[PDB]
C-alpha cells in the first residue's frame, strides 16, 4: 500500500488556506455572478479515494496554471498554491503500484467554460476560487 | 471610513457570530442579519433570531450547519426611521471559527482523577477532545473517544499525595492554534 | 444501417466512396452535422471545432456513397474521452557532451480531447546507442527531463510515449529521434551539490576539480518541470560570479516550498555545462 508522509493532512490544508488567502474582492459584490456547478458530491474504497483525489488536484492545478489565472491572482500565492499542489500530487501519484474520474472532469470543464462566458471577470474568478474551495473541503473529508 | 468586523466562534457548542463597529459616529440601535451561500444562487435568508436585535451579535447554530460551504452575510443597522449602513463579509467555518473549551470539573481520588466534561444533550465538526494532565514538569495529553450531556473520562494510574492540574480543550486542527481551558487543580488522597 | 466501429486517437475518428459524419447526444432526438467531416474521401474525422463535451455520450452516424447509391451506418454509443488515444508526443532533443536534454509536448497542440487533461501528461522513455542497441528504459518522466551519463560523440536514438495515470489511458510511441552528443567539454561541470544551513544563512557547496574558477548558480521553482510551454532559470544573486567552491546567502531569498538548483563553472572564456539538478525544500533544517 501507499503511506503518505505523516504530514499530508498538513498539505491538503495549506492548499485550502492559500485558496483562502488569494481572495481579492468581497464575495458579496458577486452574488449576481453565482452558479450551481453541480459537483459530484456522491463521491465522498481506498484506491478510488486516491484516484478521485489525484484526479482533482491535477485539475485544480491545471485550472490555476493558466495564462489567465496568472492575471487574476497575485503571483506569490499562485506559486505556493502550485508548489503544494505538485508536492501533494507527486507522492500521491507515487502510488502507481499494482462516470468515475470522468464525471469529475466534465465538472471541471463547466468551470473552464463558465469563466470564458462570464469573460474572465473579477467576480467570475472569485466564484470559481470559492467554488473550488467548497469542492476541496468535501474532497478533504477523506483521511 | 466605516468598517464592521466579525468574530465567529463556537461557545458552549452554539455557533456565535458577533461584530464590532469602528469609526462610526452614529452607532445604530437595531441590527438585522442576512446570510446566503455561493454554491447555489439563492437569496439572502434573514436570521429571525437576529432580526431587529439590540444586542451586537447572533446565534447561527441552526442556520449554518455546513463546514464545507461559504456563508456570505450582510449586516445592516438602523438607528431611527433609517438604514444607517450595510456591510458584508463571508466565513468558512473550517477556517474562521474558533472553538472555545467546554465546561469541566475534576474530582480527586487515591489512585486516579475524575474529569467530567459538561457537554449538552442534542450537527458536529471534526474536533477532538483533549484532557491535559499536568504534574511536576509533566503533561500527559489525553484524548478520549467519540457529546452526551455530562461526559466522564477517567485519568488513571495516578500517584497519591501527588498534585495534578487538569486542562481541557477542543482542537479542530494541528495548524490553527487552540484555546485552553482555565486550570483546575486538586490533590490526591493518600 | 450496419453498425460500423470507430476508434479515436487524439482529436480524430478513424473508421476501420465519400463520407458524411453526423452525431446524436444521449436522449437523441436530433442529428448534428460534423463540419469538415462531410462528403470527404478520407475516413478520419477531425473535430477540433466545438464538439465540446468529448465527455458526453454521443452516437455517430456515417453516410457512405458509392456511385449514385448511399449506404447508412450507425455506431454504438460512446464517450470519446473513454475511447481516445494519446497520439505520438512531440519531441525535441538538445545535445551536450555527456547529456541529452529532452523537451516533450503533446502533439496536435490545443486539442479539445485533452484540453484540461493537458498538463496531467506523464511520458515514458526508451533510449539506446546507435551502435550498441543497448536500451535503457525510463518511466513516468515529466514533460522536461534531461538524461545524463552519456558517452560523448555518440549517437543516441530514442522514442517516447505519453500516458495518464488517473485515466489509465495510454498511447502511441513517437517516431524515433536521434542526436549526436557534442565533443567533450574541457571544463567538466561542477558536481556533488549540497544545501545546508549556517546560522540563519544558506550555504551551498560542490566539488570542482580545477583551481582558479568563477561559478554562476541558478534556481527554478520545483513544480515548473511539469508544464511544457512558456520557465526561466532565475539566478540566485549573491551567488553571482563567486570565486570559490561554496556560496552562502540568507535563508530569506527563498520563501517556503521547493526549488531546484544547478551550478556552472566558467573561466571567463569557455563555460562548462550545468550540474545535475537538486531538489531543495526550504523546510530542510
Ligand atoms: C545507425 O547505424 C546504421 C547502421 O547500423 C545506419 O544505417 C544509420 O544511418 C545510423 N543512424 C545514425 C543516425 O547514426
Amino acid at each position: 500500500g501507499c503511506d503518505l508522509p505523516q504530514n499530508h493532512g498538513l498539505l491538503s490544508r495549506n492548499t485550502l488556506v492559500l485558496l483562502h488567502q488569494m481572495r481579492r474582492i468581497s464575495p458579496f459584490l458577486c452574488l449576481k455572478d453565482r452558479r450551481d456547478f453541480r459537483f459530484p458530491q456522491e463521491m465522498v474504497q481506498k484506491a478510488h479515494v486516491m484516484s478521485v483525489l489525484h484526479e482533482m488536484l491535477q485539475q485544480i492545478f491545471s485550472l490555476f496554471h493558466t495564462e489567465r489565472s496568472s492575471a487574476a491572482w497575485q503571483m506569490t500565492l499562485l506559486d505556493q498554491l502550485h508548489t503544494g499542489l505538485h508536492q501533494q500530487l507527486q507522492h500521491l501519484e507515487t502510488c502507481l503500484l499494482q462516470s468515475p474520474a470522468l464525471t469529475l472532469r466534465r465538472y471541471f470543464q463547466g468551470i473552464r467554460v463558465y469563466l470564458k462566458e462570464k469573460k474572465y471577470s473579477d467576480c467570475a474568478w472569485e466564484v470559481v476560487r470559492m467554488e473550488i474551495m467548497k469542492s476541496l473541503f468535501l474532497s478533504t473529508n477523506m483521511q | 471610513d466605516e468598517s464592521c468586523t466579525f468574530k465567529i466562534s463556537l461557545r458552549n457548542f452554539r455557533s456565535i457570530l458577533s461584530w464590532e463597529l469602528k469609526n462610526h459616529s452614529i452607532v445604530p440601535t437595531h441590527y438585522t442579519l442576512l446570510y446566503t451561500i455561493m454554491s447555489k444562487p439563492e437569496d439572502l435568508k434573514v436570521v429571525k433570531n437576529c432580526a431587529n436585535t439590540t444586542r451586537s451579535f447572533c446565534d447561527l447554530t441552526d442556520e449554518w450547519r455546513s463546514t464545507h460551504e461559504a456563508y456570505v452575510t450582510v449586516l445592516e443597522g438602523f438607528s431611527g426611521n433609517t438604514t444607517l449602513f450595510s456591510c458584508s463579509h463571508n466565513f468558512w467555518l473550517a477556517i474562521d471559527m474558533s472553538f472555545e473549551p467546554p465546561e469541566f470539573e475534576i474530582v480527586g481520588f487515591t489512585n486516579h482523577i475524575n474529569v467530567m466534561v459538561k457537554f449538552p444533550s442534542i450537527l458536529q465538526f471534526d474536533l477532538s477532545l483533549v484532557i491535559e494532565e499536568q504534574s511536576e514538569g509533566i503533561v500527559k495529553k489525553h484524548k478520549p473517544e467519540i457529546m452526551s450531556g455530562n461526559f466522564t473520562y477517567i485519568i488513571d494510574k495516578l500517584i497519591p499525595n501527588t498534585n495534578y492540574c487538569v486542562s481541557v480543550y477542543l482542537e479542530h486542527s494541528d495548524e490553527q492554534a487552540v484555546i485552553k481551558s482555565p486550570l483546575k487543580c486538586t490533590l490526591l488522597p493518600p | 444501417p450496419q453498425k460500423v466501429e470507430v476508434d479515436i486517437i487524439d482529436d480524430n475518428f478513424i473508421l476501420r466512396v465519400t463520407f458524411s459524419f453526423d452525431y446524436q447526444k444521449t436522449g437523441m432526438d436530433n442529428w448534428i452535422k460534423l463540419s469538415g467531416c462531410q462528403n470527404i474521401t478520407s475516413t478520419k474525422c477531425n473535430f477540433s471545432s466545438l464538439k465540446l463535451n468529448v465527455y458526453e455520450e454521443i452516437k455517430l452516424r456515417i453516410r457512405a456513397e458509392k456511385e449514385n447509391t448511399s449506404s447508412w451506418y450507425e455506431v454504438d454509443s460512446f464517450t470519446p474521452f473513454r475511447k481516445a488515444q494519446i497520439g505520438p508526443p512531440e519531441v525535441h532533443l538538445e545535445a551536450e557532451d555527456k547529456a541529452i536534454v529532452i523537451h516533450i509536448s503533446p502533439g496536435t497542440k490545443d486539442s479539445v480531447m485533452w484540453a484540461l487533461d493537458g498538463l496531467s501528461f506523464t511520458y515514458s522513455l526508451v533510449i539506446w546507442k546507435n551502435s550498441s542497441g543497448v536500451e535503457e528504459r525510463i518511466e513516468n518522466i515529466y514533460s522536461r527531463h534531461k538524461i545524463y551519463k552519456l558517452s560523448p560523440e555518440t549517437t543516441y536514438c530514442l522514442k517516447v510515449k505519453a500516458a495518464l495515470l488517473t485515466s489509465w489511458k495510454i498511447g502511441v510511441y513517437s517516431p524515433v529521434h536521434c542526436i549526436k552528443t557534442t565533443v567533450e567539454n574541457e571544463l567538466p561541470p561542477p558536481e556533488n551539490i549540497e544545501v545546508s544551513v549556517q546560522n540563519q544563512n544558506y550555504v551551498l557547496k560542490w566539488d570542482y576539480t580545477y583551481a582558479n574558477m568563477t561559478f554562476q548558480v541558478q534556481w527554478l521553482h520545483a513544480f515548473l518541470k511539469r508544464n511544457p510551454g512558456n520557465y526561466k532559470w532565475k539566478q540566485i544573486p549573491d551567488c553571482e560570479n563567486v570565486k570559490t567552491t561554496q556560496c552562502v546567502f540568507p535563508q530569506n531569498v527563498f520563501q517556503k516550498g521547493i526549488y531546484l538548483l544547478r551550478v556552472q563553472a566558467s573561466d571567463g572564456n569557455n563555460t562548462s555545462f550545468w550540474s545535475e539538478e537538486i531538489k531543495f525544500d526550504t523546510e530542510i533544517q
